[PDB]
C-alpha cells in the first residue's frame, strides 16, 4: 500500500564533497540513497516528492565523514499483514502461481488456491483454469489476492498471498 | 538427418545449424520422413 | 453463507462442565441445546398428557 | 501426502466405508509406519519388492532420522531394518484415507482400473492419508460413514421386492441369501409351503433386518381412511408397514418407511 | 475451438453481452423476447456466465 | 425488535425468522442448532453481523502417563 | 503482530496519508519528468519502473479532478485513511463486494449509505472506450 | 477427588487413548493384559481398555482452568 | 550474444546439468523420427544452452501417457531462428473412467 | 487427469 | 563460582522405556542429560547432587515421546563478570598466558597483562617473567586474575581475564 | 549486564548457596564413588575430572570439620553469600588483600574487624607439611 511519510535518514558525506554549494551535494546523494532501495520496516521506497529540510553537519571524530541528517518526504509501498490488494501475474508454475504486487512479487501457492482449480501444463500460456472453465488465471491477469504473511528477505519484502477468502480471483 | 519439402515432397538433406529452406522450391517448411527403429503394435 | 456461518461458531465448544464457549471461554449457553443432550440420540415423539 | 484428482464412479458391491483406488494412485502415495517385531518380517518383505513391484516402499527411515531412497538399492544391508524405524510402505488393502468442515473416513479397496470406487448411498475428489497413527485410530473411532450417517435404483426397487405379489423360489432365493452378510445360516421356511415352496419378498428381508426392532410406518399410496376403516390392520392395498421382532410381517417399504426421516427403519436400527 | 466443428461455426458467430454501465443496468442474462429468430435462446454457457455469451441464430 | 423489546426478545424473534424460511420449504432443523447460532449472535448484548471473513480442536484434556498402572506388564519381544 | 483486517499497525503509519494508484502514477511522472530532463543522472531504479506499470494499468481516474473529487468525497464521510485508497484502489462493484474484502467498512458503514458511496466510484472512474 | 465430570467416558476421550496406546504399542511398548495373536496394535490396545489395564490417566482441563484426573478405568465405557 | 540455445543430442560429457531420462529417443539432429514409441517421461526434443560447459533445457512429455509421435516439422519462426513443430499421437481406450453424454442429457 |  | 541450585528439565523418554520402574529410567537419563553439559544461562553443570521430584509424564501428541519435567539438585560453574577467582595456567604463548579456571579456559591478552612483563621464549618452559625477575608465571601455576567478560560459544562459556588490578599474580 | 564487584547478577542465584572449593571436592568425590561402585554406568565426563583437580589442588581444608567450622564462624557475620565462598577460596593474607580484591566487603567491614576473620582462616587452613 502507498503512504506519504517524513523519514529520517543520516546521509555520509565525504570531505571531497566540502566545494561550494554542498549542500546541494547533500540534496543530490539523497536521491540515490534512500531511492530505489527497500527498508525492512518501511517497505520499498518508490519515489522521494521533496526535502523537508537538512540538519547541521556533524563530523565524527576519527572517521572524518560528516553526518548530515535530514528529513525528506517520500512515499513507500508497505504491504500490510492480512491485506487484499489487486496483483498481476508473472508467470504460473506447478507450485502455484507467481504474482506481483507493485515493486515486489507475491507467490500464491497451490494449497491457497481453491481446489476447483486444476493447473494445465498443456494449454499454452499455462492458466490456472478450473474444470467448468469458468474463471482462468492467465498471464499478465488483475486478480484480487489476500496477503497472509509477509518475511523480509535480504533488504527485500517477500508476500505470501491466499485466494480461499470469498470474491478472490479474477474480478 | 533427411528431410521432406511439404511443397514439392522431394528428399533433402539437412545438416545441424543449417538453413531450412528447399533447393527446388525454398519452401522453408520441413517434414522427417520416418524412424528405422520400428514399433510393436497389438490389435486391442 | 456456509463458510460465513462456520468461522463464527469454528470456536463453539461444549467443555467438561457441560456448557458451550468459545475460544475467548465465554458462556454461550450453560447447557447445549438448553437440555444437554446430542441431537443425533434424540427421537421424534408426541407425550399425550396435554392434547 | 495430497493425491491427484480421478473421477468418481459408483461400486454397490463396495461397502459405503470401503473406497477403491487404483494401483497407480496407491503407489504414490506412501504411510510411514513403525516396524514391530510382531510384523518385522511384513516390513522386511515388502522394502524388497521394491519401487517397481506396486506393493514396495518409497523411502526407510532410520532411527537418526536419515531417508534412504529403495529406487536405487545400493546395498542389501542398507536394505536391512531394525527395530522402532520408520518405512514408508505404500498404501495397501485395509487402510484408512479420509476424503471430503466434517471429513468421512474411509477403507482403501484395491482395485485394477483408474477410476476411484465410491458406494454412493463424477465429480473428482483427492483421498487424504492419515501418516499417523494416532489420527488414523482416531479417524476410523469417530469419522468412519456408519457414525456420520440409499440410492434411488435401490428404493425403487425395494418398493417392488415387498409388494405381496413378489413370490421367489427355491432358486432364487438362494442367490438372495448369498449376498446377506447377516446371515445366520439357516433358510426360513416358505410363506406358501405348498404345492411349491415360495418365499414371500418380506421373508428375505425379515432377515436383512438386523435384531429386533419394531416400527410402525405407511406407505405413500396409504388411503387416509384407509386407517379408520374396519381393514386398518388388513390393509386391503399393503399400504400399512409394521415390523415385529426384525420381521417385516406386512408393508410395502419405500422412501417414507426405508428412506431417511424422523422415523424410518435405518433410523429406529440406529 | 477446433474441438469440434459445430464448436468452430457457434464460436464465430459467437456473442457478448455489453458490459460496463450499460450491461450492469440490464439483465443481459434473462432471455427475451427480441432474441426470437436472432439469437438462440437454448444455446448459452452454463456457470456464473449464463446468459452474457450466445450465438447467432443461422439465418 | 432491538430497539423497541430488546435482545432477548430477538432471540426468540430471529429462531421464529430462522425457522420460518427453513421451514417454509419443508425442511426441519433441530432447534439445538438454531438456538446456538441466535445465542452466538446475541451473546455481547447487542446484535452482530456474522463473520463476513468466512475463511474456513480436542486440547480440552491431555492424556498423562502414571507409573503405578504401569508396574505390570510383560515386553511382547 | 499487525494486520490490516483489524486496522492494526505500526505507529508510524498513521501519521502518513494514503494515496491512489492513479495519483501515485502523476507523482511517478512528476519525479520521471524531472530526472529525465531537468537533471542529468543515472537512470532511474528498476523498482520505480516496476512501479510505474503497476500504477498506469491500474489506474481507475484519467486527471486530477476525477481524482480529487473521489478524495473530496470519501473525505466528507469518516471513512478511516486507509480505507481511502484501499476502496478506491480496489473499486468494488457493491457495497456487498467491499465489506467481504474490507472488514473495517462492516463495522461502522450499513449496506446502503456504502453502496451510495461505490456506486458514485464507479461514475468517476473512466473505461477505455 | 471431588470429581464433578461425568462417570462416563465420552467418544472423543476413548479415541484419544487407544490411538495413543496404540501408537505406544507399536513402539515396542509393554502390554498389561495377555497376547492371544493379535497382531494390529489397535486390537491390541482395544482389548486393555476392556480389561481396564490402560495406564493413561485422563486430566479433563475445566473451563475454569481445574483439572481433574479421570483413569481410563474408573471412567465406566461403552461396549 | 553469449549464450544461444541449439538443437543436438545432450551428450552426458558435453552437458554438465541434466535430468535422468533415455535419450536415445532423439537422433542425431536433437529431434525425435516419426514412427518411434514415447512412454512416461521422455525427451523427445534436444535443446541446450551455452551458459558462461552447456545446461539441458530440453522438453519432456508433458504427461505420462504412452504416444508415437505420427509427424514432425522443421521451420524458421518469424524472427529467422531455426522452430520445430512435432505432434505426438496416442491412442486412449474407453474405460470406466470416461465420462459419455448423449445428445440431451 | 490421472496421467497428470 | 560453584551454587546449589534447583533446576527444571524436561526429559524426553521413548516408549522403548515403559517398563516395570519406568521412574528408575527416568531418573538414570537426568544423569546422562544435564550432567557434564555447559548450559550457557547456568554455565557448567558439574555434578549432580539428589533429584527433588519428578512431574507427571505428558505425552506429546503426534511425536508419541513422554515428556517428564523433573526437578533436581545440582552445583553449577557460573563465572560472574568482573569476579576474581584463582585460575591455573595450562600454557604460555606470544599472544598471553593461558588460563584454566575449574572446568573452562580463560584466556589472558598481552595487553592485559601488565607492561613489567616480558615474554621469553628462550626459557624452558615458557613463562612470562618481567626484567626483574621477581614474579614468574610458569605452566600449572597457581595465579589470581579478574574476569573483565565472558563470552558463549558452541554452548560453552569462554571467559577473558586481566592482570592490570591490583594484587593480581602469583598471589 | 551483570558485575561480581557491584553484587549484581541473575535472580536465579540468590536462592543458591555457595560451595567451596574443598567441600565441592567432597560432593564431588561422593558423585564419584557411586558411579564408580554403586552402578556400572558410563565413565564420568571429562569435564568432571577437570573440576576435580581443580577443587583438589585448591582445597584449602582437610576433612569436614574444618570445613564446617570456618562456614559456621562466616555465617555469624553479615558476609554475604556470594563472600561466603569467595573470601574462603580466595584465602586473603590480609585485610587490606581482601577488600581489593573483594569491593563489596569494602562497604560494610571495617579495616580491623575483617582481619580478625581472616586470620581465623588461616589457623584453619592446613598445609602440606
Ligand atoms: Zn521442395
Amino acid at each position: 500500500m502507498f503512504y506519504h511519510i517524513s523519514l529520517e535518514h543520516e546521509i555520509l558525506l565525504h570531505p571531497r564533497y566540502f566545494g561550494p554549494n554542498l549542500l546541494n551535494t547533500v540534496k543530490q546523494k539523497l536521491f540515490t540513497e534512500v531511492e530505489g532501495t527497500c527498508t525492512g520496516k518501511y517497505g520499498f521506497v518508490i519515489a522521494v516528492t521533496t526535502i523537508d529540510n537538512i540538519g547541521a553537519g556533524v563530523i565524527q571524530p576519527g572517521r572524518g565523514f560528516v553526518l548530515y541528517p535530514v528529513k525528506y518526504k517520500a512515499i513507500v509501498f508497505r504491504p500490510f499483514k492480512g491485506e487484499v490488494v489487486d496483483a498481476v501475474v508473472t508467470q504460473v508454475n506447478k507450485v502455484g502461481l507467481f504474482t506481483e504486487i507493485g515493486p515486489m512479487s507475491c507467490f500464491i501457492s497451490r494449497h491457497s488456491i481453491p481446489s476447483e482449480m486444476e493447473f494445465d501444463p498443456n494449454s499454452n500460456p499455462p492458466c490456472y483454469k478450473t474444470m467448468d472453465e469458468d474463471i482462468v488465471i492467465q498471464q499478465d491477469d488483475e486478480i484480487r489476492l489476500k496477503i497472509v504473511g509477509t518475511r523480509v528477505d535480504k533488504n527485500d519484502i517477500f508476500a505470501i498471498g491466499s485466494l480461499m477468502d470469498d470474491y478472490l480471483g479474477l474480478v | 538427418m533427411i528431410y521432406i519439402c511439404g511443397e514439392c515432397h522431394t528428399e533433402n538433406e539437412i545438416k545441424s545449424r543449417d538453413p531450412i529452406r528447399c533447393r527446388e522450391c525454398g519452401y522453408r517448411i520441413m517434414y522427417k520422413k520416418r524412424t528405422k527403429r520400428l514399433v510393436v503394435f497389438d490389435a486391442r | 453463507i456456509q463458510r460465513r456461518l462456520i468461522k463464527s461458531m469454528e470456536s463453539v465448544m461444549v467443555k467438561y462442565d457441560a456448557t458451550v464457549r468459545n475460544s475467548i471461554n465465554q458462556v454461550v449457553q450453560l447447557r447445549y441445546g438448553e437440555d444437554g443432550l446430542a441431537g443425533e440420540s434424540v427421537e421424534f415423539q408426541n407425550l399425550a398428557t396435554l392434547k | 501426502d495430497f493425491s491427484a484428482r480421478t473421477v468418481i464412479t459408483p461400486d454397490p458391491n463396495l461397502s459405503i466405508d470401503q473406497v477403491g483406488v487404483p494401483r497407480s494412485i496407491a503407489a504414490n502415495m506412501t504411510f510411514a509406519e513403525i516396524v514391530t517385531p510382531f510384523n518385522i518380517d511384513r516390513l522386511q518383505e515388502l522394502v524388497r519388492r521394491g519401487n517397481s513391484q506396486y506393493p514396495g516402499a518409497k523411502y526407510i527411515i532410520r532411527d537418526n532420522g536419515d531417508r534412504i531412497d529403495l529406487r536405487f538399492h545400493p546395498k542389501p544391508s542398507d536394505l536391512h531394518l531394525q527395530t522402532g524405524y520408520k518405512v514408508e510402505r505404500h498404501m495397501c488393502d485395509g487402510d484408512i484415507v479420509i476424503f471430503n468442515m466434517s471429513m468421512m473416513g474411509h477403507r482403501v479397496r484395491i482395485l485394477p482400473w483408474s477410476t476411484f470406487r465410491l458406494n454412493l448411498s463424477g465429480d473428482e475428489m483427492n483421498l487424504h492419508l492419515p501418516q499417523s497413527l494416532e489420527t488414523r485410530a482416531e479417524i476410523q473411532e469417530l469419522a468412519m460413514v456408519p457414525r456420520m450417517i440409499i440410492v434411488q435404483d435401490t428404493l425403487t426397487a425395494v418398493r417392488k421386492f415387498t409388494k405381496r405379489d413378489v413370490f421367489l423360489e427355491r432358486g432364487e432365493v438362494m442367490n438372495l441369501l448369498m449376498f446377506l452378510s447377516t446371515w445366520d445360516g439357516k433358510v426360513p421356511q416358505p410363506a406358501i409351503l405348498k404345492p411349491r415352496p415360495l418365499w414371500t419378498g418380506k421373508q428375505i428381508f425379515s432377515l436383512i433386518i438386523p435384531g429386533h426392532i419394531n416400527c410402525i410406518r405407511t406407505h405413500s399410496t396409504h388411503p387416509d381412511d384407509e386407517d379408520s376403516g374396519p381393514y386398518k390392520h388388513i390393509s386391503p392395498g399393503d399400504t400399512k408397514v409394521v415390523v415385529e421382532n426384525g420381521e417385516l410381517i406386512m408393508g410395502i417399504l419405500c422412501k417414507k418407511s426405508l428412506g431417511t426421516s424422523a422415523g424410518s427403519l435405518v433410523h429406529i436400527s440406529y | 475451438n477446433r474441438l469440434t466443428f459445430a464448436s468452430t461455426l457457434s464460436h464465430l458467430r459467437r456473442l457478448n453481452s455489453p458490459i460496463g454501465r450499460d450491461g450492469k443496468l440490464a439483465k443481459p442474462r434473462q432471455l427475451h423476447n427480441t432474441l426470437w429468430g436472432m439469437v438462440c435462446p437454448a444455446e448459452t454457457p452454463e456457470g456464473h456466465a449464463v446468459g452474457l455469451v450466445k450465438n447467432l441464430a443461422l439465418m | 425488535i432491538f430497539t423497541v423489546l430488546g435482545i432477548e426478545a430477538v432471540r426468540k424473534a430471529l429462531e421464529r425468522e430462522l425457522y420460518h424460511v427453513i421451514s417454509f420449504d419443508g425442511s426441519y432443523v433441530n432447534y439445538r442448532h438454531l438456538a446456538l447460532l441466535c445465542d452466538t449472535m446475541t451473546c455481547r448484548g447487542h446484535l452482530m453481523a456474522i463473520t463476513r471473513h468466512g475463511v474456513n480442536g480436542t486440547g480440552c484434556f491431555d492424556l498423562l502417563l502414571d507409573a503405578e498402572k504401569c508396574k505390570y506388564g510383560m515386553e511382547i519381544p | 503482530e499487525e494486520d490490516a483486517s483489524q486496522l492494526i499497525f505500526p505507529k508510524e503509519f498513521e501519521t502518513a496519508e494514503t494515496l491512489l494508484n492513479s495519483e501515485v502514477h502523476m507523482l511517478l511522472e512528476h519525479r520521471k519528468q524531472q530526472n529525465e530532463s531537468a537533471e542529468d543522472e543515472q537512470e532511474l531504479s528498476e523498482v520505480f519502473m516496476k512501479t510505474l506499470n503497476y500504477t498506469a494499468r491500474f489506474s481507475r481516474f484519467k486527471n486530477r479532478e476525477t481524482i480529487a473529487s473521489v478524495r473530496s468525497l470519501l473525505l466528507q464521510k469518516k471513512l478511516h485513511k486507509f480505507e481511502l485508497a484501499c476502496l478506491a484502489n480496489l473499486c468494488p462493484e457493491t457495497a456487498e463486494e467491499s465489506k467481504a474484502l474490507i472488514p473495517s467498512l462492516e463495522g461502522r458503514f450499513e449496506d446502503e449509505e456504502l453502496q451510495q458511496i461505490l456506486d458514485d466510484i464507479q461514475t468517476k472512474r473512466s473505461f477505455q472506450y | 477427588q471431588k470429581r464433578i465430570t461425568t462417570p462416563y467416558m465420552t467418544k472423543y476421550e476413548r479415541a484419544r487413548v487407544l490411538g495413543t496406546r496404540a501408537l505406544q504399542i507399536a513402539m515396542c511398548a509393554p502390554v498389561m493384559v495377555e497376547l492371544e495373536g493379535e497382531t494390529d496394535p489397535l486390537l491390541i490396545a482395544m482389548k486393555e481398555l476392556k480389561a481396564r489395564k490402560i495406564p493413561i490417566i485422563i486430566r479433563r482441563y475445566l473451563p475454569d482452568g481445574s483439572y481433574e484426573d479421570w483413569g481410563v478405568d474408573e471412567l465406566i465405557i461403552s461396549d | 550474444f553469449d549464450q544461444e540455445e541449439v538443437f543436438e543430442k545432450p551428450t552426458r560429457e558435453t552437458c554438465q546439468g541434466m535430468r535422468h531420462a533415455i535419450y536415445d529417443k532423439l537422433d542425431d539432429d536433437g529431434l525425435i523420427a516419426p514412427g518411434v514409441r514415447v512412454s512416461g517421461d521422455d525427451v523427445i526434443i534436444g535443446k541446450t544452452v551455452t551458459l558462461p560447459t552447456k545446461r539441458d533445457c530440453s522438453t519432456f512429455l508433458r504427461t505420462s501417457e504412452t504416444g508415437i509421435v505420427d509427424q514432425v516439422m522443421v521451420t524458421l519462426n518469424q524472427e529467422g531462428y531455426k522452430f520445430c513443430k512435432i505432434r505426438v499421437r496416442s491412442v486412449r481406450i474407453p474405460q470406466i473412467g470416461d465420462k459419455f453424454a448423449s445428445r440431451h442429457g | 487427469k490421472i496421467h497428470s
